[PDB]
C-alpha cells in the first residue's frame, strides 16, 4: 500500500501524496502483474493435466518402492514423506497468511518482522494454489507417471 | 421580529439519502472527455442528509451545524426558500453572514445582526387582486457594523402559490475556508412528489464572498401565508448535508459538463474505480488499500505544571548581560505561553529556525535556555546560523544546526542613557572564531601586530572589549536592541516546559489522535513491558517512527500501534454485469466489517 | 535455491521497512516529527522529500 | 485578529504612516485585538467587542479582575521609536491562472495569430503553441482548459 | 522531434483603460484598524505599480 | 569592525562564514546611495524604482 507506506496514518501527508498521482497506482499495477504471473507460474508447472490421478490401492510396481514419493493420508495435509522433508527444510513466515491485528497489538514481539511490514503497508498475498493442492498436483502427475507411463501427457492416461 | 411561531408541530428529525448529490466543479478550469480525480470538501455519495419542509402543520427552520461545509438541496414550487443566515452564535455578540432574497434584489450582507429565533418573509391576504407581494421583513431586528454588502439588480420574482409536484430544484454547496465563502449553485427543472430526485447534477460556482467570519451554524429562510404568529407555511422542502474531505473522480464529457462522479470512500468497490481511474471495473480482484481506522478522538497529554515560564524575568528583566558575556538562563518546569508577552509587546524580529511559530503552542520543548544580551540595532541580523559580524564572527555564535527561536526588540527607550550607556560592551577583537554557544569573558589584550603586547595597550595592541554608544538620539541602526535567543532540543528528550495546551483524558485500546510532549500522531495506545531509562522519553522502531512514549503526568510506557491495519481486496464481476461486490479482508477475522 | 527465494523476498520487504528511517535530506525521517514542528508550508518542503524518497 | 493562509498566494505591502497616522499625544483611532479566545482561520475578521474572559469567573460583559476588553490601542506619537511607529500595510490577495482575470497590468496586447506556431500570453499565462478555433464551449466562469497532462489545452480570448 | 520555433510573441489581455485604485488603496486617508480591516475588491482595471 | 556600520549584509552566491576560507576572482564594488525603504529592492528579482528601473 503506497499511500500507507509513504504517509503513515497521516491526512496532511496523504493529501500531498495525491499530488503525485499515478505513481501509487503504477507500482501496484506492476506488483499485481507479478502476483498474477506467480500464480500463473505455479499454474504452468504443477498443473499440466486436467485430470487428478490417484494410485490404485493394490500396489505391484515390480519391486519399485514409491511409498516415499507417494502421498501419506496419515498427515493432515496429504503429502509424500519427501514433500514433508522439503517443507521442513525451508523456513517460511508464520503458518497461514492471516495475522490478526490483535496478535500484533495485544502482544508486540520485540523486532517482529511481519507485523512491522504490515503496519507499514506491506502485505503478503497468499498464492492461489495451497501447498495442500500443490501436493495433489504432484500426486496426480506422479500417479499418472507410475500407472500410465508417459501417455497421460499426450492424451488420456493409458 | 421577536414574535415566535405557534402552530409549529414537533416532529422527529427524519433523514434522507442523497444519491450522487453534492458534486460541484472544484475549480474554474475547463476539462473535456477526461476523468479527473480531485480532493476537496464534498458531500459523500449515499450520505445521510436531513428532512425538512414547510407545509400547512410542519414548519422547520432550525439552527444547523455548518461544520466544514454543507450541501443544500431544495425542491421548490412557490420559491419558499428565501436565503440563509450564516454565523457562529447567531447574535449581535459575533459577526454573521446573511444571504436572503427580498423578491426585488438578492441581498448578501455581512453585518452584526440582532438575530430573531424564527426568521421568515411573509406574503399576505390575496383574495381579489391576487397580489402575492411581500409585507414584513422579519429576518433581523437590526444590522450594524456591516463589513460586506451585495445588492443585485432589481428583478421581479414569481411568488404565486403552486400545487402538486415541485417544478424547481435549487442545489447549493456552502463552504467557508480561509475567510472565503464559496457558493456553488445549480438549478435544474424537476418533476417530483417527495424525497430527493435520484440523478446527477454538477453544481457550478455562483460567486465567492469574502465574508471573513466564523460560521458554525446556519438557518434557512421560509415564506408564510394565510387566507403575526397565526400564518401558515406554503408547501416546500429543503435538504441539508455536510461536506467532507472526500476524493472524487469526475467524468467530463466532450462539452465539458461533468456526467458522473465516484466517491472513493463509499465502499471498497468505488475505491477500485478511483485506483483504476475508470467507472467500469473489469471482472477480477483489485487490491485497493488497507482497512483504515480513523481516530475516534484527539488525545493531548502534556506534563502537568501550573507555573508560567519567567517571561518577566527574561524579556522584562531590568538589565541584560553584555553580548560578549551573555546570561544563559535554563527554562525548565514551567508553561511557555507567549500570549502573556502581548500585554506589553516589544519584539521587532521573531525568528524560529528549527520550528514554525504556529506550532509553539501545540509543540513543547525539552531543555530551554534563554540567551539574553543587548547589541546594536544593525547587529541583530548577525544573530542567525551562518552569519558573520563582530557579534557572530567573534563573541556570540549560533550553531549551523541550531534549533530554536531568536527574539529581539528595541531597548532604546531604556538602555539609552543621557550621553551614553557604556555598561554594554562587545568583543571587537578575537583571535579565532569561537564555536557556537561559547562565551568569551577574557579581557586579555588582543595582539594585532607581531610584537607581544604583554598585557598592556599600545601600538597594534587593542583591549578586546569595546562599548556601543547608546543615545536616544542615535539612528535606529545604532539604537540598542535587547535580544533573547531561545535554544532547545526537541522531541528527542523529555520536555519539562510545555505550552498552554490543556491535556485530555488518556485512552487505551482505541485508535486516537495522540499528542505527547508536542509529538502528534495517530495510533492505538496500549500498556507495555518496555521500561524507559530515566532520561528516555520516546521509543522508536526500525522505521524510526515512535513505537512507544512515556506518559508525562503519571509514569507509564505506552506502545503506539499504528491504526489502519490489514489488507483489503475487492471481489467483483465487471460493473457491466453487476454492482454487487465481495470484500476479502486479509489478516483479520470477521469483526470490523 | 528455494530458501533464497524466501530470504530475498523477506529481505527486500524488511529492507523496504528499513528504508523508512532514511531522512532523504529532510530534517527527520519521521513523518509525525515534521507535522508536529513545521507549518504545512515548511512541512511540504520536508514531507515531499520523504515522499520522493 | 489578522491571519494569512499557509497556501496564501499574494503580495504583502507595508510603509510608514508615522508622518500621518501619528497625532500629537496619541492616535487611538487604530485599535488591535489583544485577547482572542481562539486562533481564527485566515482572512477572518473579528469585530466582536465582547469582554474576554481570562479567568474562571464569568465576566458577564463587564470589565474587572481577569476580565479584559478585547480591543486595545497603539500609542502613536511622532517621537516613538520606529519599532512603535505605525506602518500602513496593504495585503494583496489573488487567485492566479486558474480563473478569468479582470485585473491585468500595463502590458499592451498584440494581434491574434491562428494556425501558426507563436509564443502566446493569455491573462498572464505564457507558453508556446499553435492557436486554433475550437468547438469547446467554456462555462461563463471557465477561462483555461487543461488536458490529461494538466498543461493548458485551450484558453478563452 | 522536429522543433518549430515560435514566429512571433503574442500577448492577449482583457482590454480595459482604467488604472486600479492605487490612490484609493495606498493613498487612502485613513485605513481601517487591524482587528476590523477593510477588504476592497480590485476588479476591472489595470494594475500598474509604476504609478506608486 | 573598527567603525561598524552595515545594517543589512546578504551574500547570495556564498555563505559569509566562508568569505575568509574562500576567495574570489573579479571583485567589483557597486557603490551608491538610496532611500532607506529601497534597500530591499537590491536583490535578485526585486522590483522598484531602484530595481525596476
Ligand atoms: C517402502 O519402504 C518403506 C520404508 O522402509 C516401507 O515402510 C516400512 O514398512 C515396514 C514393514 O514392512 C515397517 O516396519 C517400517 O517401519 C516402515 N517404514 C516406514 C518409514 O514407513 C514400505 O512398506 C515399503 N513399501 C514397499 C512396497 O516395499
Ligand atoms: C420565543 O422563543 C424564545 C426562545 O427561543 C423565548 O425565550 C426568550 O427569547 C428572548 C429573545 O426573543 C430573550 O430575550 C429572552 O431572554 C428569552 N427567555 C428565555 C428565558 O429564554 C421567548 O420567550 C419566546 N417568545 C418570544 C415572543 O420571543
Ligand atoms: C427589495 O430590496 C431592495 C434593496 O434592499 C429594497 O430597496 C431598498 O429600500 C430601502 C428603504 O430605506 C432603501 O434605503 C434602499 O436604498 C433600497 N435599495 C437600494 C439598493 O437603494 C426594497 O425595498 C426591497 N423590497 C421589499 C419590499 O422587500
Ligand atoms: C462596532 O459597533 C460598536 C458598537 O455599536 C462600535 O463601538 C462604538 O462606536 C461608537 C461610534 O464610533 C462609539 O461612539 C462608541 O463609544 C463605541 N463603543 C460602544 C460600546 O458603543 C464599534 O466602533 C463598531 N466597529 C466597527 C468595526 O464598525
Ligand atoms: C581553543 O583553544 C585552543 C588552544 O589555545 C586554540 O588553539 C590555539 O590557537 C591559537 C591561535 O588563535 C594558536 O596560536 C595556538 O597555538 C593554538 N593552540 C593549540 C595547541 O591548539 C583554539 O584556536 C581555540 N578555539 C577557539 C575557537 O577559541
Ligand atoms: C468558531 O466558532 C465555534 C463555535 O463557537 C468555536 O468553537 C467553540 O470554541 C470555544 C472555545 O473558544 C468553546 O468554548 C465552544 O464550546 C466551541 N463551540 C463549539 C460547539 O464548537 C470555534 O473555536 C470558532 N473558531 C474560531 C477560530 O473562531
Ligand atoms: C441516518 O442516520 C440514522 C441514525 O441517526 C439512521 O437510523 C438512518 O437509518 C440513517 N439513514 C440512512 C439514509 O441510512
Ligand atoms: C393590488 O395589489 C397591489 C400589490 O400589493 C397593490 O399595489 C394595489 O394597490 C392593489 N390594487 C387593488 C385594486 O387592491
Ligand atoms: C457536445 O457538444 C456538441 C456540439 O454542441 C453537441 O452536439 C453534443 O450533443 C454535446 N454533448 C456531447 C454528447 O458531447
Ligand atoms: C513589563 O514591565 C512593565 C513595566 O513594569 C509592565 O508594565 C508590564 O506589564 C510587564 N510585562 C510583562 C509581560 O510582564
Ligand atoms: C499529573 O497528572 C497525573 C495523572 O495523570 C498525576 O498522577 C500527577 O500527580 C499530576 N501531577 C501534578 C502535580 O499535577
Ligand atoms: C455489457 O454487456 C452487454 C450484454 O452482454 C454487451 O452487449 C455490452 O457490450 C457490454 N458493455 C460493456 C461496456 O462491457
Ligand atoms: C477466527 O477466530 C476463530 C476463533 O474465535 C477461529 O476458529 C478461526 O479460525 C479464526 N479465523 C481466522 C481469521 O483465522
Ligand atoms: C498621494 O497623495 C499625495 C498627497 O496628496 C500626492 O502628492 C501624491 O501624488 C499621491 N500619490 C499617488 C500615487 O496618487
Amino acid at each position: 500500500d503506497c499511500t500507507m507506506y509513504i504517509c503513515g496514518d497521516s491526512t496532511e501527508c496523504s493529501n500531498l501524496l495525491l499530488q503525485y498521482g499515478s505513481f501509487c497506482t503504477q507500482l501496484n499495477r506492476a506488483l499485481t502483474g507479478i502476483a498474477v504471473e506467480q500464480d500463473k507460474n505455479t499454474q504452468e508447472v504443477f498443473a499440466q493435466v486436467k485430470q487428478i490421478y490417484k494410485t490404485p490401492p493394490i500396489k505391484d510396481f515390480g519391486g519399485f518402492n514409491f511409498s516415499q514419493i507417494l502421498p501419506d493420508p496419515s498427515k493432515p495435509s496429504k503429502r509424500s514423506f519427501i514433500e514433508d522433508l522439503l517443507f521442513n527444510k525451508v523456513t517460511l513466515a508464520d503458518a497461514g497468511f492471516i495475522k490478526q491485528y490483535g496478535d500484533c497489538l495485544g502482544d508486540i514481539a520485540a523486532r517482529d518482522l511481519i507485523c512491522a511490514q504490515k503496519f507499514n503497508g506491506l502485505t503478503v498475498l497468499p498464492p492461489l494454489l495451497t501447498d495442500e493442492m500443490i501436493a495433489q498436483y504432484t500426486s496426480a502427475l506422479l500417479a499418472g507417471t507410475i500407472t500410465s507411463g508417459w501417455t497421460f501427457g499426450a492424451g488420456a492416461a493409458l | 421580529q421577536c414574535v415566535n411561531l405557534t402552530t409549529r408541530t414537533q416532529l422527529p428529525p427524519a433523514y434522507t439519502n442523497s444519491f450522487t448529490r453534492g458534486v460541484y466543479y472544484p475549480d474554474k478550469v475547463f476539462r473535456s472527455s477526461v476523468l479527473h480525480s480531485t480532493q476537496d470538501l464534498f458531500l459523500p455519495f449515499f450520505s445521510n442528509v436531513t428532512w425538512f419542509h414547510a407545509i400547512h402543520k410542519r414548519f422547520d427552520n432550525p439552527v444547523l451545524p455548518f461544520n466544514d461545509g454543507v450541501y443544500f438541496a431544495s425542491t421548490e414550487k412557490s420559491n419558499i426558500i428565501r436565503g440563509w443566515i450564516f454565523g457562529t452564535t447567531l447574535d449581535s455578540k459575533t459577526q454573521s453572514l446573511l444571504i436572503v432574497n427580498n423578491a426585488t434584489n438578492v441581498v448578501i450582507k455581512v453585518c452584526e445582526f440582532q438575530f430573531c429565533n424564527d426568521p421568515f418573509l411573509g406574503v399576505y391576504y390575496h383574495k381579489n387582486n391576487k397580489s402575492w407581494m411581500e409585507s414584513e421583513f422579519r429576518v433581523y431586528s437590526s444590522a450594524n457594523n456591516c463589513t460586506f454588502e451585495y445588492v443585485s439588480q432589481p428583478f421581479l420574482m414569481d411568488l404565486e402559490g403552486k400545487q402538486g409536484n415541485f417544478k424547481n430544484l435549487r442545489e447549493f454547496v456552502f463552504k467557508n475556508i480561509d475567510g472565503y465563502f464559496k457558493i456553488y449553485s445549480k438549478h435544474t427543472p424537476i418533476n417530483l412528489v417527495r424525497d430527493l430526485p435520484q440523478g446527477f447534477s454538477a453544481l457550478e460556482p455562483l460567486v465567492d464572498l469574502p465574508i471573513g467570519i466564523n460560521i458554525t451554524r446556519f438557518q434557512t429562510l421560509l415564506a408564510l401565508h394565510r387566507s403575526s404568529s397565526g400564518w401558515t407555511a406554503g408547501a416546500a422542502a429543503y435538504y441539508v448535508g455536510y461536506l467532507q474531505p472526500r476524493t472524487f473522480l469526475l467524468k467530463y464529457n466532450e462539452n465539458g459538463t461533468i456526467t458522473d462522479a465516484v466517491d472513493c470512500a463509499l465502499d471498497p468497490l468505488s475505491e477500485t474505480k478511483c485506483t483504476l481511474k475508470s467507472f467500469t471495473v473489469e471482472k477480477g480482484i483489485y487490491q485497493t488499500s488497507n482497512f483504515r481506522v480513523q481516530p475516534t478522538e484527539s488525545i493531548v497529554r502534556f506534563p502537568n505544571i501550573t507555573n508560567l515560564c519567567p517571561f518577566g524575568e527574561v524579556f522584562n528583566a531590568t538589565r541584560f548581560a553584555s553580548v560578549y558575556a551573555w546570561n544563559r538562563k535554563r527554562i525548565s518546569n514551567c508553561v511557555a505561553d507567549y500570549s502573556v508577552l502581548y500585554n506589553s509587546a516589544s519584539f521587532s524580529t521573531f525568528k524560529c529556525y528549527g520550528v514554525s511559530p504556529t506550532k509553539l503552542n501545540d509543540l513543547c520543548f525539552t531543555n530551554v535556555y534563554a540567551d539574553s544580551f543587548v547589541i546594536r540595532g544593525d547587529e541583530v541580523r548577525q544573530i542567525a546560523p551562518g552569519q558573520t559580524g563582530k557579534i557572530a564572527d567573534y563573541n556570540y555564535k549560533l550553531p549551523d544546526d541550531f534549533t530554536g527561536c531568536v527574539i529581539a526588540w528595541n531597548s532604546n527607550n531604556l538602555d539609552s542613557k543621557v550621553g551614553g550607556n557604556y555598561n554594554y560592551l562587545y568583543r571587537l577583537f578575537r583571535k579565532s572564531n569561537l564555536k557556537p554557544f561559547e562565551r568569551d569573558i577574557s579581557t586579555e589584550i588582543y595582539q594585532a601586530g607581531s610584537t607581544p603586547c604583554n598585557g598592556v595597550e599600545g601600538f597594534n595592541c587593542y583591549f578586546p572589549l569595546q562599548s556601543y554608544g547608546f543615545q536616544p538620539t542615535n539612528g535606529v541602526g545604532y539604537q540598542p536592541y535587547r535580544v533573547v535567543v531561545l535554544s532547545f532540543e526537541l522531541l528527542h528528550a523529555p520536555a519539562t516546559v510545555c505550552g498552554p495546551k490543556k491535556s485530555t483524558n488518556l485512552v487505551k485500546n482505541k485508535c486516537v489522535n495522540f499528542n505527547f510532549n508536542g509529538l502528534t500522531g495517530t495510533g492505538v495506545l496500549t500498556e507495555s513491558n518496555k521500561k524507559f531509562l530515566p532520561f528516555q522519553q520516546f521509543g522508536r522502531d526500525i522505521a524510526d517512527t515512535t513505537d512507544a512514549v512515556r506518559d508525562p503526568q503519571t509514569l507509564e510506557i505506552l506502545d503506539i500501534t499504528p491504526c489502519s491495519f490489514g489488507g483489503v481486496s475487492v471481489i467483483t464481476p465487471g460493473t457491466n454485469t453487476s454492482n454487487q461486490v465481495a470484500v476479502l479482508y486479509q489478516d483479520v477475522n470477521c469483526t470490523e466489517v | 535455491k528455494l530458501q533464497d527465494v524466501v530470504n530475498q523476498n523477506a529481505q527486500a520487504l524488511n529492507t523496504l521497512v528499513k528504508q523508512l528511517s532514511s531522512n532523504f535530506g529532510a530534517i527527520s525521517s519521521v513523518l509525525n516529527d515534521i507535522l508536529s514542528r513545521l507549518d504545512p508550508p515548511e512541512a511540504e518542503v520536508q514531507i515531499d522529500r520523504l515522499i520522493t524518497g
